[PDB]
RNA sequence: AUUGGGCGUAAAGCAAGCGCAGGCGGAUUGAAAAGUCUGGUGUUAAAGGCAGCUGCUUAACAGUUGUAUGCAUUGGAAAC
RNA sequence: GGCGAAGGCGAAAACUUAGGCCAUUACUGACGCUUAGGCUUGAAAGUGUGGGGAGCAAAUAGGAUUAGAUACCCUAGUAGUCCACACCGUAAACGAUAGAUACUAGCUGUCGGGGCGAUCCCCUCGGUAGUGAAGUUAACACAUUAAGUAUCUCGCCUGG
RNA sequence: GGUGCAUGGUUGUCGUCAGCUCGUGUCGUGAGAUGUUGGGUUAAGUCCCGCAACGAGCGCAACCCUUAUCGUUAGUUACA
RNA sequence: AAUUCUUCA
């Protein structure tokens, strides 16, 4: 099955008693080493059913964005995972009003496919100081919309990294009536997101094979060979 | 307050309305104040057939003027009794011993031009017509036609007495500090029983800087 | 749609030099039939102030059943500091309420009910309470549906 | 929402 | 303010404490019926309040029919 | 930080004396809650009687600045600030929150008890802390030490 | 002639000070805040960085004339 | 030290 619980040799694990006793029901009995350990039916569960809500929204022509913002690691596995398999994606920090509003983005994004346009059709045919100012603007207009640029409407579903850090992010998404997904961590409300997902958000390992196994979920419905498809066996990659 | 957007460009991106030369300061007072009489005639008798604009090309003792319009039917008329009575007017004031030679034209497009709007909202005021839906559609109207942004304001008595809220609308770009950007303005008085309005109208039509020098 | 107003303010923020005159609108918007929602907003002319109060209210609608056209029970609007009390009315005797509640519930879709305001009378907090004491009411069928029981006897 | 047609 | 309000900053917690009287008050069991539940009997003038009907050229009104409410007495059961 | 019902309580020791906390296989059997009237205390100033004046300093004097200064500044300067016997009963006598009781998320400190027993680590019981959801309040903000859900009783409030 | 406490137009002034706001969106039951916050360099809300704000308008910089360099056209009523 | 600024919106 999908994340086998032998898979599972380092998965649980969370900071000393900051936690919202919500997810009491959600955790194993509170042990005494201050980092509760997790059930793991219930996440295979989790990851199941939000393997299947995937691929029903992939195979009804859906978009689904993807979210990674943390220090220096999970920005780098969205941004791999976004070159690697096809996925929209932001890899820099949420902006407040990135959701519930879109004609301020739709501009944005629309004055970025023009500009990028001609700079392709821009072949020094200007000066080159000009051209340097235009490139700059490109950089910045691309800095911020990393991955939006090939969708031109609201997203029918999308995973967070953490719900303590997209808040406002978070927020948006519940005042919208889309569904949403992500890594609860054990901090949080069971009302916020709609598909519970408990895991660590600290220890960069978990986060990636979670990260890896919903790119896949996303990717097998592509008519995409994948990696982690019902497969026993396992992979070895750690951070430095 | 604040310095007239027209007069800046007088010189540098616009042409004088008037193009004409004399010897000497004896008579040239005298130049002035003739061609003013038409300047205000053409204004003044004929608000309804909406003149953009009066240009006077009056040589020595000569005397020729191109006039732009949108309708001007109702400056011939229908069986040109008002070309020899427009013709009449324009002798009294230039004398008897010159030609009268003149043509009236088309301007192409002409919801551009700030006269006609100007006209167009004083005609609206002095019939005791809500001041919100004139600006309303006026602004909308000459919008639809294509052009940057337009800053048309009113001031005086607005149904009432003691006047505080002066309504100023503005929309698109207006670069007034731009040596030039062919921002054409136009002043116009609105007579009501409530003493008089001043509506002024600024129109952009299009950026020229970096292109050109005159017209 | 019948997009009736209620009570508007006169209100001014102050500056250096005179005060900012912009005053706000407050709207409810209804169809008459199930469909009932409610705005705020604020502008520095009266046009742009409505059009965005409609859009605000239209936006965020609820909706709410019709009960053989009046409400089954009682209910108490608590917010804000504002108590307003609706009791069950008859098969039908008229609307008795007051003017923005009267409007609030006349475009909600109901006959007749009965209405009394407590507290304060603003026309804000008193639509919010109206608000809350319509909301959180619950229906025959769902204590059939919680309680061990079909229909409710 | 468990499903989505 | 019984149905129907409050005392942190808008009026209002006595400076605090000891406490007679008064009021409130854990569980089992029987009895009692003081309240509480309740069948019957008697009474609560008429008019008027209210609901139908008749007549004054019609409402006004007049008349007629019925109409609650409290109280005593008596017989029954004992959750509080 | 602690104790006391409150005011208050900090050099040492002697005597008497108040209440509380933890566990109770021990005992009676609801003797419990509150409190109109009543009774006891109650910072500080002050009065009467008998003492003391080191310092401080109301009142008062003079010297300064100011137009004015019967004030802020300075030098003097008395009652008083102490003790013993009596009285006054007032304060922002404040946690601006009457007392009693059970229930309602959490997290991190400090203190006394008991257990494990080197303090430093853990659990259990109570009070004093800070941060905090639901709930509530007009918001500020409260929030297991409630201003929440509630119950019992006293006193009090009704425009200036 | 009166009425600049009925005005249009015009002008002074803060001041060539650098601020003044808007569309959408978020938070607050509200006036409102959020942008305009903060860290840097500039004369400047000029720009950048991060930021519940995303963008936008006027204003300031810019593009005009003039002086300082040189080339090109021209030679008088200069030049000689 | 360090003060006052006549009614009417």
């Amino acid at each position: 099955s999908l994340a086998k619980l032998g898979e599972m040799r380092t998965h649980v694990g969370m900071v000393k008693r900051y936690w919202n006793p919500k997810m009491g029901f959600f955790i194993e009995p509170e042990r005494k080493h201050n980092n509760d350990h997790f059930v793991l039916e219930l996440q295979r569960q989790s990851l199941q059913t939000a393997y299947n809500y995937v691929k029903e929204v992939a195979q009804n022509n859906g978009q689904i964005l993807f979210v990674g913002t943390k220090n220096d690691y999970v920005k780098k596995l969205v941004n791999n995972i976004a070159k690697r398999v096809d996925v929209a994606f932001i890899t820099q920090r949420w902006l407040g009003g990135t959701l519930t509003n879109f004609k301020t983005l739709s501009i944005s994004i629309n004055k970025l496919n023009k500009l990028v346009e001609k700079q392709a059709e821009n072949a020094a045919d200007l000066t080159k100081k000009e051209n340097l100012m235009l490139s700059r603007e490109i950089e910045r207009l691309e800095k911020f919309f990393g991955g939006v640029k090939s969708l031109k409407r609201l997203p029918n579903l999308l995973i967070v990294d953490d719900p303590v850090y997209e808040k406002n992010a978070v927020a948006e998404a519940n005042i919208l009536r889309i569904p949403v997904v992500a890594l609860c961590n054990t901090n949080t409300n069971p009302e916020l997101v709609d598909f519970i997902i408990p895991a660590n958000n600290h220890q960069p390992q978990s986060t990636c094979l979670l990260m890896n196994l919903l790119a896949d979920a996303v990717a097998e419905a592509k008519a995409m060979p994948t990696m982690f498809a019902y497969k026993p066996d396992e992979e070895i990659q750690i951070e430095i | 307050q604040k310095v007239n957007s027209n007069g800046l460009r007088f010189g540098i991106n616009k042409n004088w309305i008037s193009r004409w030369t004399a010897n000497s300061h004896a008579q040239t007072a005298k130049w002035l104040i003739e061609d003013e009489k038409i300047r205000n005639l053409f204004f003044v008798n004929y608000r309804n057939a909406q003149v953009s604009n009066v240009e006077i090309e009056r040589t020595q003792a000569t005397v020729d003027v191109f006039v732009y319009a949108a309708q001007p039917a109702f400056l011939i008329g229908s069986e040109n009794k008002n070309i020899q009575k427009i013709t009449k007017q324009i002798k009294q004031i230039i004398g008897r011993t010159t030609n009268l030679d003149l043509t009236i034209n088309e301007i192409g497009s002409p919801m551009l031009s700030a006269r006609i709007i100007a006209r167009d909202l004083a005609n609206a005021i002095e019939a005791r017509v809500p001041l919100r839906t004139a600006m309303r559609q006026s602004l909308i109207k000459v919008l639809k036609a294509g052009a940057n942004g337009i800053k048309v304001l009113v001031s005086g008595r607005l149904n009432g007495a003691e006047i505080a809220r002066d309504k100023m609308y503005i929309e698109g770009n207006m670069p007034l500090s731009t040596l030039r950007a062919d921002i054409d303005y136009a002043l116009e008085k609105a007579q009501t029983t409530y003493g008089v309005i001043g509506v002024k109208v600024w129109i952009n039509r299009g950026m020229i800087y970096t292109k050109g020098l005159n017209r | 749609f019948e997009e009736r107003i209620v009570k508007l303010k006169r209100i001014s923020k102050t500056t250096k030099g005179g005060r900012n005159m912009r005053f706000s609108v407050l709207v409810v918007v209804g169809n008459r039939k199930g469909k009932i929602g409610y705005g705020i907003a604020k502008a520095l002319e009266v046009p742009n102030a409505i059009k965005k109060a409609i859009k605000a209210a239209h936006n965020s609608l609820h909706t709410i059943e019709i009960h053989k056209g009046s409400i089954y029970h009682e209910v108490i609007g608590r917010s804000g500091a504002s108590r307003v009390l609706l009791k069950p009315a008859p098969q039908g005797t008229g609307i008795i309420a007051g003017g923005a509640i009267r409007a609030i519930i006349e475009l909600a879709g109901y006959s007749d009910i009965y209405t009394k305001n407590l507290g304060r009378n603003t026309p804000i907090n008193m639509i919010h309470a109206t608000m809350d004491g319509i909301l959180k009411q619950l229906s025959p069928r769902r204590v059939a549906i919680l309680r061990n029981k079909n229909l409710n006897e | 929402m468990g499903n989505f047609d």
